[PDB]
RNA sequence: AGGACCGAACCGACUAAUGAAAAAUUAGCGGAUGACUUGUGGCUGGGGGUGAAAGGCCAAUCAAACCGGGAGAUAGCU
RNA sequence: GCUCGCCGGAAGACCAAGGGUUCCUGUCCAACGUUAAUCGGGGCAGGGUGAGUCGACCCCUAAGGCGAGGCCGAAAGGCGUAGUCGAUGGGAAACAGGUUAAUAUUCCUGUACUUGGUGUUACUGCGAAGGGGGGACGGAGAAGGCUAUGUUGGCCGGGCGACGGUUGUCCCGGUUUAAGCGUGUAGGCUGGUUUUCCAGGCAAAUCCGGAAAAUCAAGGCUGAGGCGUGAUGACGAGGCACUACGGUGCUGAAGCAACAAAUGCCCUGCUUCCAGGAAAAGCCUCUAAGCAUCAGGUAACAUCAAAUCGUACCCCAAACCGACACGGUGGUCAGGUAGAGAAUACCAAGGCGCUUGAGAGAACUCGGGUGAAGGAACUAGGCAAAAUGGUGCCGUAACUUCGGGAGAAGGCACGCUGAUAUGUAGGUGAGGUCCCUCGCGGAUGGAGCUGAAAUCAGUCGAAGAUACCAGCUGGCUGCAACUGUUUAUUAAAAACACAGCACUGUGCAAACACGAAAGUGGACGUAUACGGUGUGACGCCUCCCGGUGCCGGAAGGUUAAUU
C-alpha cells in the first residue's frame, strides 16, 4: 500500500511510501545472484556517454528467467521477493524436479500459487504458453518478440500488453505505448499484469532518494555558458532558441526513429 | 648438497666489532662477512665444512651501504651480507 | 595547505617507469630520445 | 524514524582584525548519520576531459594545459 | 643538579606513506645552524637493522590493466575471448620476561603453535580444469553479558615529620603476570537421525535440491568472558655488595577482594528499515575420466622443512609535501580530579621552554584588562566589542503544511554543613540454608561494597550554573520552499541543485552518447522504462498558429545526379 509519512522533517513531508508487507524480508536466493558493478553511465573508452548516472547503492544482480523454458514441470511460488534491479517485484519459484527461478512476479501471484510454462498449461495468471495458444483478447506480459529469446515486452511494474488479433503467423499487440506491433505467433508470453502496479505512486520526496537510485543532478543548458550548451549565455535569463539537446538537435517534438529494418513490424505508431 | 667451489666462495672474512665479540663470548654466535647472494643453508654448509664445526642456526642480513663524500664527488658504499651463525654447545671456533 | 606532490611510489612507478615507458610506442620513442641526449637516469626507476 | 536538533573530532570558510605563509592567523562562524567525510588503487586528455554550471577545475599555469618541433611565425608598432 | 614554567585525545607513545643512515659512539667547529657554540639532523671515522609464526614475497580475486587466436582499422593502432596481471579486500602459525651505546613478537630464557614433505605401522576408495556447500558481507537501533582500565578497602614494605598538630578513621610506595592447552559458560543459530524415490545442479554423483515415510525431543554448529593450568617460575617496592659515578652483580615482601566501567570483545549476533547491501581462492564435500589389490586417502609416530627480501631512525614532523631547521599529512593507543563528554580546566606517564640575548619602560602599532556620567548620539551598516550562556521545575503568542513555531518570550531554585537515612531510593552481590538432569547449575538469603535525587533545619560570602566552559531576544518585510552545491587564491548569494510538475523523443539491434570502425555505455533495463528540454516543495491557479521552429499532408509549381 501507499502511505504518505508524516511531516517529522523537511525531506519526510512529501514522502509516500510503497510498502508491500508480503515481500521476503531477507536475504535473497544466493546461487541465483551475481555480481553487478556500477558504471557511472561511462563506456569502454571511459566518457561519460549518458549523463545522470552515478553512485547509488550496491546491488546485486537476481538472475530472473524471462525466458520461461521449463515446459511441463508445474512450479509453485515460494516467495515474492524485492529486486532492487527493476520496478517489477520478482517470485521464486520452486519446480517439481527440485530446480528454482525467479520470474517476474505477476498481479494476482502469492505464495503458494502454481504455474506453468508450455503449450498445454491452463490460461491463468502467471503461466506461460506462446501466443498463437493464447486467446486474443487477453492480457499478457514478458512479451518475447522473436521466439526463443526472451521476453522484452512489458517488464516493467504496472505494464501487459493486450493481443488484439491474430493473422496467420502473427499476432497484433497494442503495447503499453500505445503502439500496434506485429510479433510472430510463435513466441512466448506470460499470462496477466506485471505485479507491482502502485509502482508510480511512490514519491521520492527529497534530493537524497534520487542519489540513492543512482541518479546524478541535471543541470539546465539554460543555466550554462554558451561553450557548453546550446542554450547558454545570456544576461539575465535569456533563452531566445529553438529547444535542443547538449548536441544540438530540436528536443520539443522532432521525431528520431530511423530503422526502416522493423518498419513493417509497426502497425500503428503510438499517439 | 652444495658444490664445494661454491662453498669455498661463500665465506667473505670474519667481522670484527664490539657485538660480534659479545655475540663470540656470550651466545657462542660467529658474525661472518659472506657473499650477498648467498642463502643461510649455503652459508652453513660453508661454515661446517671450512670451519669444522656443527652449526645450530644461521640468521642473516643485508648491511646497506652508506653515501660518502670524497672531496666533491658523492659516492656509495657497497651493500654487503653479514651472518650471526650460532655454534652449537662446547664448540670452540679458532 | 596540500601541495601538488603527493609521492607514492608504486603509483610513481606505474606512471613513469620503465616498464610503462616500454610498454607504448610513444614510450619507446621517449626512452630512446634521453637515450640520445645521454641521460644518466633513463627513467624514474630508481 | 530523521538529507531531525545542540555539540567535539572530521569537513568547510560567513565576519574581523593582523608575510611565519606565492591565501595563513587569532577570535568568533556553517555542516557534523549524510545529496557526509576520508585512506589506498583505478578510469576519463586538450577543442579534449570533468563540471549540483563559477567559463569552475585539469600539477602555484586555463575563453582552450604543459613539453618539444614548424620557428629566426608575422610585427605598416616601440 | 636543584627550582620555575608549558603540552598531556598532545607539543606523549606506536605504525603506514614518504624519506633513506638522519640511528649509536668517538672526534672536529672552516662552512651549514638567522647570535655564541665546547653543542647539532653540520664535517670526518667507526659501529648498528638477526624472524617457520610481524610485513612483503606467496595463494585468491575487485575496480581496472595487458591480452594468443579473433573482430575492426591508410599505417601507427582500437576493442576484446581464452587467459594472465592487479589490494585498498579473502587466505596456516608466538607469547611473556631479560638483554644492546644503538635490533628485537627477529637475540637469549622459559613455555607454545603451524603446513609441508619424507619414512612408518595401522587401515582401505582414491581421483578434477567439473557439481554442491562454505567463505560471503548494508544502514540504523537496542540492550544484556563481559573485559581493557580505574577507584576504594584489605595485605606487604617503608615513614613518625625544617612551622602549631600528626602511633592514627594518619602519610608514601607496591599489590603485575601472557600466548598456548583444558573446561565450552552469558548468550546466538537451527529441529535431528534413518529409509525410499526423483524430468533439477551442461556428464556422473553416496553431495546439494525436491518429494514421501518412519522415529526421537535433544541434536549439532557458534560463542565473549570467567575458572583451571602455564607459574615451586618470571616480574616485583626497594634493600645489599662493587663502582671507569655510566652502571654492574647478588637479593627480594605482599602479590588479594569489592565496586565502577568503555566507543573495545560476544556481535560477520539480535531487532528493524529500504536505498536491498563484492569476488575468487584457501576450507569442507560429491563424484567423472582414470587406476585396481599399486598408488592415493586418515592414523598416529619419527625425522627433516619453512627459502628470499624488509627490520636502524624520523613519521602531525627540524628527517615526508611546502625553495628554508618555514601551513599540509591516513591509521592505532586514550591514566587521574571535576564534567554529559575524545568539550574545557588542572595534572600523570612521557615530552618540551619553540637557536639571538641584555636593558629601557617615549610617540605610534599589535594583542589584552578596567573605566565617572551618558548608552548607537558612532557608522554606509551596532562593523567591532559588550551582553546572553548550565541542569531541573513552572510558563510560553501570532501564524501553521498540525510536525511545528518553541530553548518562543519570561521567571524561580542552585554553595557548604547537619538531619531525614552513624549512606536513603536504587545498583551490585559473599557466606549460610535448600534443590539438583551435578555444573561456569537453580532457588532463597541478605553481609559487605557502591550510591544519586529530594525535603527540612542551619551556615558563610557582595556574589553558589562562582573559574574554564556556556543561545542574545523580540517585531514588520523582500528573495529562495527546505538539507545541500558554487567562482582552489577579492563574489556563498536571490546563482546551481532539489523533490514535484509539464512537454517531447524513444518498441529494443530503443532513442541518445563515445568511437573512420569493431565495439561500449544506455541496460544484463523494456514505456509505471530510458533520453532531452523547460519549470522548481506545498496551496489557488496557469487570448494569439500571422512570424520562426516542429508535426502531418501531398494535388499542383519548381528541382540534382542520371539519361
Amino acid at each position: 500500500a501507499v502511505v504518505k509519512c508524516k511531516p517529522t522533517s523537511p525531506g519526510r513531508r512529501h514522502v509516500v511510501k510503497v510498502v508491500n508487507p508480503e515481500l521476503h524480508k531477507g536475504k535473497p536466493f544466493a546461487p541465483l545472484l551475481e555480481k553487478n558493478s556500477k558504471s557511472g553511465g561511462r563506456n569502454n573508452n571511459g566518457r561519460i556517454t549518458t549523463r545522470h548516472i552515478g553512485g547509488g547503492h550496491k546491488q546485486a544482480y537476481r538472475i530472473v528467467d524471462f525466458k520461461r523454458n521449463k515446459d511441463g514441470i508445474p512450479a509453485v511460488v515460494e516467495r515474492l521477493e524485492y529486486d532492487p534491479n527493476r520496478s517489477a517485484n520478482i517470485a521464486l519459484v520452486l519446480y517439481k524436479d527440485g530446480e528454482r527461478r525467479y520470474i517476474l512476479a505477476p498481479k494476482g501471484l502469492k505464495a503458494g500459487d502454481q504455474i506453468q510454462s508450455g503449450v498445454d498449461a491452463a490460461i491463468k495468471p502467471g503461466n506461460t504458453l506462446p501466443m498463437r495458444n493464447i486467446p486474443v483478447g487477453s492480457t499478457v506480459h514478458n512479451v518475447e518478440m522473436k521466439p526463443g529469446k526472451g521476453g522484452q515486452l512489458a517488464r516493467s511494474a504496472g505494464t501487459y500488453v493486450q493481443i488484439v488479433a491474430r493473422d496467420g503467423a502473427y499476432v497484433t499487440l497494442r503495447l503499453r505505448s500505445g503502439e500496434m506491433r506485429k510479433v510472430e505467433a510463435d513466441c512466448r508470453a506470460t499470462l496477466g499484469e506485471v505485479g507491482n502496479a502502485e509502482h508510480m505512486l511512490r514519491v521520492l520526496g527529497k534530493a537524497g532518494a534520487a542519489r540513492w537510485r543512482g541518479v546524478r543532478p541535471t543541470v539546465r543548458g539554460t543555466a550554462m555558458n554558451p561553450v557548453d550548451h546550446p542554450h547558454g549565455g545570456g544576461e539575465g535569463r535569456n533563452f531566445g532558441k529553438h529547444p535542443v539537446t547538449p548536441w544540438g538537435v530540436q528536443t520539443k517534438g522532432k521525431k528520431t526513429r530511423s530503422n526502416k529494418r522493423t518498419d513493417k513490424f509497426i502497425v500503428r505508431r503510438r499517439s | 648438497m652444495i658444490r664445494e667451489e661454491r662453498l669455498l666462495k661463500v665465506l667473505r672474512a670474519p667481522h670484527v666489532s664490539e657485538k660480534a665479540s659479545t655475540a663470540m663470548e656470550k651466545s657462542n654466535t660467529i658474525v661472518l662477512k659472506v657473499a650477498k647472494d648467498a642463502t643461510k643453508a649455503e652459508i652453513k654448509a660453508a661454515v661446517q665444512k671450512l670451519f669444522e664445526v656443527e652449526v645450530e642456526v644461521v640468521n642473516t642480513l643485508v648491511v646497506k651501504g652508506k653515501v660518502k663524500r670524497h672531496g666533491q664527488r658523492i659516492g656509495r658504499r657497497s651493500d654487503w651480507k653479514k651472518a650471526y651463525v650460532t655454534l652449537k654447545e662446547g664448540q670452540n671456533l679458532d | 595547505m596540500k601541495r601538488t606532490f603527493q609521492p607514492s611510489v608504486l603509483k610513481r612507478n606505474r606512471s613513469h617507469g620503465f616498464r610503462a615507458r616500454m610498454a607504448t610506442k610513444n614510450g619507446r620513442q621517449v626512452l630512446a630520445r634521453r637515450r640520445a641526449k645521454g641521460r644518466a637516469r633513463l627513467t624514474v626507476s630508481k
